[PDB]
């Protein structure tokens, strides 16, 4: 849990400091493993349901 | 018994009793014999003058060898002669204690008043370490035997040197000591143990004080907790890329497949049309003029099992090496690939299938409604 | 036609099997029982040695050698027990129909192999064999080619870079600590809380007690801080006889004389700095993957927590520029016979077979010309 | 030289308890460690009938008592006879108040670790010494003879242990330690006294036992050829007289019972001899330093007392080591109390002074100071 | 009326001495020794730090750690125990009433010879001091002005050309292996008869054993063949706890790390053709002379047979018009000393001492324009 609350913070300092400006309210949203929102499932080439279920 | 003392006695067997401790020293080689009627205190002081004559006089240069009645070795027969009957030996009393505090006389000899003065610092030993002021130049007179100590400080003047060794000098004619003694010239940090005797407690700078501990050569990780700064992440993108795949990738390649245990050539109408469940070498040679050069490729699907990727691995080595060792490698997994081998196939996509073949199935066929991404 | 046979023979364990399979057929230690008292009931069973697993049902009246001691074979005769048995017993197969192949670990002398081929020819008569490097065959087992291996089983532990398929011989090291020493490290510090266990029969109960209950530390004194401050870290393990011991910090010092050799009094460096050392006596241009590609092997690499504390201290070792990847499979105790068996297993691989005939017209010095 | 103290040194073996006081040359109170209670019917009412007795009178009493030992190999394990054993020593045998006297202690090597926090604890709390210290017996036996490198042999009642030093730097991966002494050989010589008929069961027959063994037993050179001299001739029996007047003959038990030390598989252990033991000890120890542990091997403690052990050591440490090296064996005849004679010296060196473990750090850190100080 | 000191720093054997001697009065090894388990027998005069041959005496119980590597001092505090034990325990003088000559090794940082200067003048409180090289005292000891000298001691080889009294710093080539890396080469090389080395402490026996067992083969090929065949070169050791090994092909393989980097993995050049790269570095008119005068320094040129190979390898590569040969005195092991000697005893050599004022009002930076 302390790796998920410090990395909040580093995504948060990652989002600050990019060279480009982008919005400071650009949203963090929190991912369970085998709950996962289509947004992020589409960016990734050839999804398995079934990768992690033995 | 109490004040334990060394005394220089002339080498033959008449002079050995069994009530004493006996130190033999033949340069390389010390023998140490112990009377059966001797007690605990003079035995440790025999083990201390014998192992301060190795690692000091002799600097390590030696060994001492520790010997009782009826085992004395070659060497102590050797110098010595035939052993006799030894004459026994007196109890340790307490009058030979304080003879043995009446061996020595600490000197001082220092300018520090303006003038000329050789003054006695004390006359009973055990001596105190401390006295040996480092500013001045010491005389200690075990004489009796010969030797006379000149101990110089760091911080002491020529003249107070040059005064130190001929009072030293001095003190052969007229208290009448034998024509042997000798006139040992010790700096600081430099003692013989023969001096340290009469000195209570005698500290060397480096030594170890209680149990001690060990070094051990070789440490583990402790490194500081520092919090990471996420800004070092999108800044410093360095990258390698390639450093001999320039061409575009039109060449003349020859495509392997693993089946079982042998593989086989594909069809060459199917390059860039692989299995995701079987392995594949690719073996390349370069038509560009940077000295022509050869590429081999081992391509391993994600499908795959243990036994394909293994045995295109031991293919794609035994390939190497009977190419003469001049192709270069590269393993690549599906997903992990260069620019270079996606460029392999002249602007084509790479096609991934589902299945495989398989020891036990063989060719899978495929699906009647198939999609692709 | 003829399957050919793979037979690991390690320091504690011996995996038999035939090429081409999954997993091997026999797992068994190897040791050699023999009677210490006396036989007073007659006729029955009673045989003048027992070997393997008969060995440890029976070992509470045996007395156990193992023939392998920290590498080399000492006792000869043991080993052609040993052999007789995976042969005529275990795989229960003729073995003059059948080429073998064998491993051997690297920086070994010389006359064992010549050895190993002087029964192998003589007095089971096999058509061929073949001797190879087993930290070759665990990287060829997880399919790569390029990369260091740290194979540490009960006898050695070495670590070999390979480039290109070949080891380099000016950076293997070995260093002689691995699962027997760490059983007598843990019989030596089980006498702190008063258990007592001399006999090896008690030597393999404590090694099934550092089988079980064992673990690496991430960091090792504030793990020590943490076990005299409570007693979270203490399990119970049960003895064949009823009684329950309990352990407490012995989980994990145990271990940690894999990283700090200066518990059983050796002035040899541990095992990350052996494998960082020997990375750094390779070319410079080379060292970018084997860094990347450092896999395990052996079945003293099972620990739990192995792989974080060898990435963290090679991490502080190496440069921060270069990328570290400890790569642990879950079946690397058996990776050393799943190289040999797929590498047996090819039609490509019956010409480097060491047949009868060129033995015979060679002498026993064709295994130093043939095998690599 | 060095200076005067007036500390007590309390070798508490597994057999006997030899206390006295530092810088004198023999230990005052020697007595056996038992404490002995009755187990039959008192019908006479009167003259003091004590629930226990402990020490030198258990001895004299020893008929109408059942005799326990609170050390076994090694380990106490009866605190409560221990501090009653340690009360006696104190204050019937050396008649002192332990408030203002430090206390030096004696122990294996590789024992639990409980033992020294227990040691501690009652030393501390119990008699409120001002200071303690526990030591390694072997390297007191190294401090007796006066030399700095050897291995020792320390086989006392309970424990036998073999400790390489070299120099002052003692090695701890190459201590040996085997539970094979005088209650194991007694126990022994108990069973092979069966053979001839004379049965002994009970505790004071053990004594009895231990005596006969103390007063008869020798190591033979070569065991075969005295087997075969034994059965062949009637020269080398001897008597013994029981306590109420009973004649015994032993022959070849007198050399049967010490054989058990070179051959441990006469009471079913399948560890090596002492023999064995010594050379596997200098084996572990690497290899710029054997010939210096070669000829300074040096024997300690009560067991190492029969006539012929040196000879027959000498023998099998010959046959055992290369022919080029020379064995020496240092066995001095004041061996049985060398244990105290180093805690003597020990204690009254005056580097010593830094090491005591005060009450004040005992206060401050628990019974585990002993761990951290001490070894 | 004072008498100089000469200290010759070597990185392996340190010599010292006064001038006007024709040998060292003192050899003895440079390391510095700690202990490595607890003094439990206290007040019997344990250190924490055993310096120097001492430190050989007693070496099983002690980790050993050299100061000085492949030339150039690293380690500093170590190096002022080494002079402390130099100064003070070993020659057993005041170096507050003895100037001192030291040496350097060619191409020397100027930091260190500031750092020398410093830790000279400041700790020790010399009256004088003066820092020359090691070469061009070998070729003034050898008698000559102009030649090239292969000085190979315990760390490095060197190659310096000399001329008119001076060196070259344009040729002055560095090849780094020497006895050190030989020592190394014999324990990985003496694994395949069975015989295992591995810690610190039997580094020195198996440099013994390089030492007393060891010579440079005339040819390479033949003499492996009549090694292969025969057993007439094959000699036994008395390892000093008893056990006797035997030595064969291994005496002569040894050696042969100087002429084949290869052999150990190095992919540089023999000490034979670095000479050649050396020498066609200089200019075309001094090269005769250059040729002729061969000057070998250092302990690593005492082997037999060296010579006859030098002249061999150097007469096959170099053009036949033109005559070589190569010399090797007897003491070629301490000529650097005697070079020195003979420099610090001499009737113009007291205006070039470095005295404590002319530090005073110039601090260490004096030592460049004085050392050149
Ligand atoms: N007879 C010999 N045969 C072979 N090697 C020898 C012999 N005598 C000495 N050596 C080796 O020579 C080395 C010591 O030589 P030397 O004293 O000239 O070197 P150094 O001054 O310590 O080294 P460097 O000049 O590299 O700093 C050691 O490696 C030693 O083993
Ligand atoms: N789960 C485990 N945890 C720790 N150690 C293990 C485990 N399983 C096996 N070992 C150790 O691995 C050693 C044998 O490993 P392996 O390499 O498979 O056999 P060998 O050494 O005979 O080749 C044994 O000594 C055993 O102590
Ligand atoms: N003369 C002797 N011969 C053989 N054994 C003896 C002799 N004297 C004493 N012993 C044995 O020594 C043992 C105890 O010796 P010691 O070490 O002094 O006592 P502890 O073991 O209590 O320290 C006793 O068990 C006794 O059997
Ligand atoms: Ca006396
Ligand atoms: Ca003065
Ligand atoms: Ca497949
Ligand atoms: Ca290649
Ligand atoms: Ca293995
Ligand atoms: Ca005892
Ligand atoms: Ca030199």
């Amino acid at each position: 849990e302390e790796e998920k609350t410090e990395a909040l913070t580093s995504a948060k300092r990652y989002i600050e400091t990019d060279p480009a400006n982008r919005d400071r309210r650009t949203p963090i949203t929190v991912v369970k493993q085998g709950f996962e929102p289509p947004s992020f499932v589409g960016w990734f080439l050839g999804w398995d349901d079934d990768y992690w279920s033995v | 018994r109490r004040v334990v003392r060394a005394t220089e006695v002339p080498v033959s067997w008449e002079s050995f009793n069994n009530g004493d401790c006996f130190i033999l020293d033949l340069g390389n080689n010390i023998h140490q014999w112990c009377g059966s009627n001797s007690n605990r205190y003079e035995r440790l002081k025999a083990t201390q003058v014998s192992k301060g004559i190795r690692d000091n006089e002799r600097s390590g240069r030696a060994r001492v060898h520790v010997s009782e009645e009826g085992t004395e070795p070659e060497a102590m027969l050797q110098v010595l002669g035939p052993k006799p009957a030894l004459p026994a030996g007196t109890e340790d009393t307490a009058k030979e204690d304080a003879a043995n505090r009446k061996l020595a006389k600490l000197y001082k000899v220092s300018n520090g008043a303006g003038t000329m003065s050789v003054s006695l610092v004390a006359d009973e030993n055990p001596f105190a370490q401390g006295a040996l002021k480092s500013e001045d130049c010491f005389i200690l007179d075990h004489g009796k035997d010969g030797k006379i100590f000149v101990w110089k400080g760091k911080q002491a003047n020529t003249e107070e040197r040059k005064a130190a060794l001929k009072t030293a000098s001095d003190f052969i004619t007229k208290m009448d000591y034998p024509k042997q003694t000798q006139v040992s010239v010790l700096p600081e940090g430099g003692e013989t143990p023969l001096f340290k005797q009469f000195f209570k407690n005698w500290r060397d700078p480096d030594q170890t004080d209680g149990l001690g501990l060990s070094y051990l050569s070789s440490h583990i990780a402790n490194v500081e907790r520092v919090p990471f700064d996420a800004a070092t992440l999108h800044t410093s993108t360095a990258m390698a890329a390639q450093h001999g795949m320039d061409d575009d990738g039109t060449g003349q390649k020859q495509i392997w497949r693993i089946e079982g245990s042998n593989k086989v050539p594909v069809d060459p109408a199917t390059y860039g049309q692989f299995y995701g469940g079987d392995s594949y070498i690719i073996l390349y040679n370069y038509r560009h003029g940077g000295r022509q050069g050869q590429i081999i490729y081992n391509w391993q699907g994600a499908q795959s099992t243990q036994d394909e990727v293994a045995a295109s691995a031991i293919l794609t080595a035994q390939l190497d090496e009977e190419l003469g060792g001049t192709p270069v490698q590269s393993r690549v997994v599906q997903g992990k690939e260069p620019a270079h081998l996606m460029s392999l196939f002249g602007g084509k996509p790479m096609i991934i299938y589902k299945g495989g073949t398989s020891r036990e199935g063989g060719q899978t066929a495929p699906a009647s409604t198939r999609l692709f991404q | 036609e003829t399957t050919a046979l793979v037979c690991d023979n390690g320091s504690g364990l011996v995996k038999a099997g035939f090429a081409g399979d999954d997993a091997p057929r026999a797992v068994f230690p190897s040791i050699v029982g023999r009677p210490r008292h006396q036989g007073v009931m007659v006729g029955m069973g009673q045989k003048d040695s027992y070997v393997g697993d008969e060995a440890q049902s029976k070992r509470g009246i045996l007395t156990l050698k193992y023939p392998i001691e920290h590498g080399i074979i000492t006792n000869w005769d043991d080993m052609e027990k040993i052999w007789h048995h995976t042969f005529y017993n275990e795989l229960r197969v003729a073995p003059e129909e059948h080429p073998t192949l064998l491993t051997e670990a690297p920086l070994n002398p010389k006359a064992n192999r010549e050895k190993m081929t002087q029964i192998m020819f003589e007095t089971f008569n096999v058509p061929a064999m073949y001797v190879a490097i087993q930290a070759v065959l665990s990287l060829y087992a997880s399919g790569r080619t390029t990369g260091i291996v740290l194979d540490s089983g009960d006898g050695v532990t070495h670590n070999v870079p390979i480039y290109e398929g070949y080891a380099l011989p000016h950076a293997i090291m070995r260093l002689d600590l691995a699962g027997r020493d760490l059983t007598d490290y843990l019989m030596k510090i089980l006498t702190e809380r008063g258990y007592s266990f001399v006999t090896t029969a008690e030597r393999e109960i404590v090694r099934d007690i550092k089988e079980k209950l064992c673990y690496v530390a991430l960091d090792f004194e504030n793990e020590m801080a943490t076990a005299a401050s409570s007693s979270s870290l203490e399990k119970s393990y049960e003895l064949p006889d009823g009684q329950v011991i309990t352990i407490g910090n012995e989980r994990f010092r145990c271990p940690e004389t894999l990283f700090q050799p200066s518990f059983i009094g050796m002035e040899s460096a541990g095992i990350h700095e052996t494998t960082y050392n020997s990375i750094m006596k390779c070319d410079i241009d080379i060292r970018k993957d084997l860094y990347a590609n450092n896999v395990m092997s052996g079945g003293t690499t099972m620990y739990p927590g192995i792989a974080d504390r060898m990435q963290k201290e090679i991490t502080a070792l190496a440069p921060s520029t270069m990328k570290i990847k400890i790569i642990a499979p879950p079946e690397r105790k058996y990776s050393v016979w799943i190289g040999g068996s797929i590498l047996a297993s090819l039609s490509t691989f019956q010409q480097m077979w060491i047949t009868k005939q060129e033995y015979d017209e060679a002498g026993p010095s064709i295994v130093h010309r043939k095998c690599f």
